[PDB]
DNA sequence: AGGAGAAGGAGCAGAGCG
DNA sequence: CGCTCTGCTCCTTCTCCTTTCCT
């Protein structure tokens, strides 16, 4: 039962978040060049490493 | 009722204090003893001898401080005007607008009590040079700025906004936006195109600075 | 040298698809949480929904949710007449909770409705209302209804 | 549009994973379409592996143009960026 | 008659006093009366929070709503045992509230700043979006990944 | 009021008739009742309320096992509450959720 | 350097004013924690 | 289903009138 | 002073959208 809801949730999450990229000035922006975050997480640190 | 009267007076005193500090941090001169008034002093100085409050002893005026006028040269005096009639109509609002224009203020807030009519709201944005800022009274009991969830918003001048834009090579249409008629935006009295600096603190990153623009 | 190298290394590199990375890092754990508020039996605490329905409400920004809870921080610490005196100011329709009966009375020319609001219950549940608060509430309800 | 000068460049001097993968792919394409190489081949036929060898020996003749959001850019070569 | 509030807030179901792990005695309210509770006497108004991010947005502002979103997500995904980096949730909150108001992750919210008829049609309500773009002469640029 | 007309049992009403009389009308058959010399009334008893009690919680009498918290170096947890109430697929085994009885850290296995 | 909100230089008494915060603050905190850890080791040695 | 969105009604304090 | 406009505020009816696909 929960599979369908989880899949739909993941798809719409991706639709909302799909185009956000760290830039060479370190800001997180949109496709339209709208600056949503000035530094990633207020830190600029990649959570992976 | 006696306890109902006591509760009304307590709420009125707290609202008076909130308005006092709101006018303070906006950049107008009030003093720490002026804001840190005791409840007994409030009752003895702003109430009649019958045993009721009187809103008309409280309508006061503020003036720009030296540093505030140095930073924002085009800032005039305001006029806080508490009201006694519960449901404000066009008569009281028209009288208020005439008083504002005859006293030639640059701004002036209006702390109504119970309700504001849709017709009175239509006279609020009708003055070419100046503007009025209608405020409820049930809203002002606890100031928003002192809540734990509200980061310290700071207003930027024209020079500082230009400095921010030049640093990131940005355009004002691209900064994140703060709605006009936002509880913290109207607290500071934000006009369109004003940049507000925010100091938000995260446990995973300490303190970092973000920015917004009034929209 | 070790610490400086590691810190200079850990930085989000330009070009990262951080939006999609975060979207998948939130959605992927979301596929394992049950569509139910499972909890350990034997507690019977307050009912709050904290599964994928809760994530769905937060994500959807729904104007009406189920089980909304306000956390009010008090000033004192005393069970008797320190917490109840401030709980009594945030509660629901107590007219039938303090009425203790209601009467319908007719006469030669007048038609009555009588309520005998006992004061012992108010004396127990520490409430700030005696006579005229009830009367003003009833008149406000009459304006609201008839 | 203009180019940020060599004396003042504000971008990181560490090559990124995306820059590395793009450099390797472009050089592999160039080699697979019969371009001269600059390392001792030993015994190898794959353009990808030849490009990897050239990158390890730091002999790839390409530069990277980094585009800032405003629209200016900086030029970094492969013998400058480090990993 | 016996169904009209005589004291308290006619927007709140019930309140219960809770015994905290520190020994403190605080009560948490189940309803929608936030501003009234913050204003009631006997409670600390600067320390009072609710579940509803939209409620926090109306009374406290947009930054407070962003904090509320981040905390609520961290709680809902921390009580289930899912270990997610806080920065992903930070980015989710910033995106959800980066245009001055709480815009959800639905199709109605997605008309926030996307301004892209192609990706809106790719997502949902395809024909409505394409016909609206034809009428209003929507002139999008091809920059998004979709 | 809930009273019924004798000999037709239909219903009794109070009528705004002539000469200001609130007599007990019927509307089904010719039956009348003079209220004069009044004793009529309707008594409805009402349970008032009880003094409600707190909801601290009873982590006692909850399932307990013997495991180690992930953050052992901070809090020393040798027990944990659990439930075996998550089953993804039938071929795949069950899943057990825990919470640190010491600190209160939820995780699953 | 921690310049001012308009581009000036802070006067070294207004360094932690919660209004001149910027980026590089997390980097400063990292350096401070580094120095603190080394100082912990040094103090333990001196105490022994 | 549920679940929001949106377009049309329907009663209602408001405000101006001779 | 009821009358009569102008305008909310509330409410009911009416469609959209729901998971990996697996060749
Ligand atoms: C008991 C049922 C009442 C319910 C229908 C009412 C009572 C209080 C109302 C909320 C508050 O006004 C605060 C917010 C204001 C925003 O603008 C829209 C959302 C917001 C949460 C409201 C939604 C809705 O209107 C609520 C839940
Ligand atoms: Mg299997
Ligand atoms: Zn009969
Ligand atoms: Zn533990």
């Amino acid at each position: 039962v929960k599979t369908a809801e989880t899949g739909y949730m993941s798809r719409r999450l991706m639709k909302s978040l799909e185009d956000l990229s760290c830039q060479y000035d370190n800001t997180v922006r949109t496709s339209a060049n709208g600056i949503v975050q000035f530094t990633y997480g207020g830190d600029g640190l990649d959570p992976l490493e | 009722m006696d306890q109902e009267n006591e509760r009304n007076i307590s709420r009125l005193w707290r609202a008076f204090r909130t308005v006092k500090e709101m006018v303070k941090d906006r950049g107008y001169f009030i003093t720490q003893e002026e804001v840190e008034l005791p409840l007994e002093d409030f009752k003895a100085k702003y109430c009649d001898s019958m045993g009721r409050p009187q809103r008309k002893m409280m309508s006061f005026q503020a003036n720009p401080t030296e540093e505030s006028i140095s930073k924002f040269p085009d800032m005039g005096s305001l006029w806080v005007e508490f009201c006694d009639e519960p449901s404000v109509g066009v008569k009281t609002m028209k009288t208020f607008v005439i008083h504002i224009q005859e006293k030639n203020f640059q701004t002036g807030i209006f702390v109504y009590q119970n309700n504001i009519t849709p017709s009175a709201m239509k006279l609020v944005p009708s003055i070419p040079p100046a503007t009025i800022e209608t405020f409820n009274e049930a809203a002002l009991v606890v100031n928003i700025t002192h809540h734990e969830l509200v980061p310290k918003h700071i207003r930027l001048s024209s020079d500082e906004k230009r400095e921010l834009l030049k640093r990131y090579r940005l355009k004002e249409s691209q900064l994140p936006r703060i709605q006009r008629a936002d509880p913290v935006a109207l607290y500071l009295g934000l006009k369109r195109g004003e940049v507000v600096k925010i100091i938000r603190k995260s446990e995973t990153s300490g303190r970092y600075a973000s920015y917004r623009i009034c929209m | 040298e070790i610490a400086l190298f590691k810190y200079r290394k850990a930085r989000l590199e330009p070009g990262t698809a951080i939006g999609a990375i975060g979207a998948q890092s939130i959605g992927e754990p979301g596929t394992q949480m049950t569509l139910k508020t499972f909890h350990f039996a034997g507690v019977a605490s307050m009912n709050v929904t904290l599964g994928v329905p809760r994530i769905k409400e937060i994500i959807n920004a729904s104007k009406v949710i189920s089980t909304p809870i306000i956390n009010a921080v008090l000033v004192n610490d005393n069970d008797e007449r320190a917490a109840r005196v401030v709980k009594g100011r945030v509660e629901k329709t107590l007219l039938s909770d303090v009425a203790f009966y209601v009467q319908d009375v007719y006469k030669d020319n007048l038609s009555f409705i009588q309520v005998r609001i006992d004061l012992g219950t108010i004396d127990k549940l520490q409430l700030e209302l005696t006579i005229e608060d009830i009367a003003v509430a009833i008149t406000r309800a009459s304006k609201l209804k008839i | 549009e203009k180019a940020i000068p060599k004396d003042q460049r504000a971008t990181t001097p560490y090559m990124t994973k995306y820059e590395r993968a793009r450099i390797l792919g472009t050089r592999a394409l160039q080699i697979s379409m019969n371009a001269p190489v600059f390392v001792d081949l030993e015994g190898e036929t794959d353009p990808l592996r030849i490009a990897m060898k050239e990158l390890a020996e730091k002999k790839i003749p390409l530069v990277i143009r980094r585009y800032l959001p405003d629209g200016s850019f900086e030029d970094w070569s492969v013998e400058e960026l480090i990993v | 008659l016996p169904d009209v509030v005589v004291k308290g807030l006619p927007d709140i179901s019930r309140a219960v006093i809770n015994i905290r792990d520190d020994g403190k005695r605080e009560l948490l309210v189940e309803g929608y009366g936030l501003r009234d509770v913050m204003c009631t006497d006997g409670v600390i108004g600067s320390r009072t929070t609710t579940n509803h991010v939209l409620e926090v947005f109306s009374v406290l502002g947009i930054e407070a709503a962003r904090y509320s979103i981040i905390r609520e997500i961290n709680y809902t995904m921390s009580n289930h045992g899912m270990s997610v980096d806080p920065r992903h949730i930070q980015l989710l909150g910033d995106v959800m509230t980066y245009k001055g108001e709480v815009l959800g992750i639905t199709r109605f919210g997605l008309s926030k700043m996307r301004d892209s008829v192609l990706q809106l049609a790719s997502f949902e309500k395809t024909t409505d979006h394409l016909f609206d773009a034809a009428f209003y002469m929507k002139k999008d640029a091809v920059e998004g990944v979709s | 009021m809930l009273s019924f007309c004798p000999s037709c049992n239909n219903m009794l009403l109070i009528t705004s008739g002539d000469s200001g009389v609130y007599t007990l009308a019927c509307r089904s058959c010719p039956y009348e009742f003079p209220i004069e010399g009044i004793e009529i009334y309707d008594r409805k008893k009402l349970p008032r309320k009880e003094v409600d009690d707190v909801l601290g919680g009873g982590w006692d009498n909850v399932d307990q096992t013997k495991t180690q918290c992930p953050n052992y170096d901070t809090c020393g947890g040798e027990s944990a509450y659990f439930f075996q109430l998550q089953i993804r697929s039938a071929d795949e085994p069950m899943t057990t959720f825990y919470k640190c009885v010491n600190c209160g850290h939820r995780w699953k296995e | 350097v921690r310049y001012d909100n308009s581009g000036c230089l802070v006067k070294r008494e207004d360094l932690n004013k919660a209004e001149y915060v910027d980026q590089y603050d997390a980097e400063r905190d990292f350096y401070h924690s580094l120095r603190e850890y080394i100082n912990g080791k040094a103090t333990a040695l001196a105490n022994l």
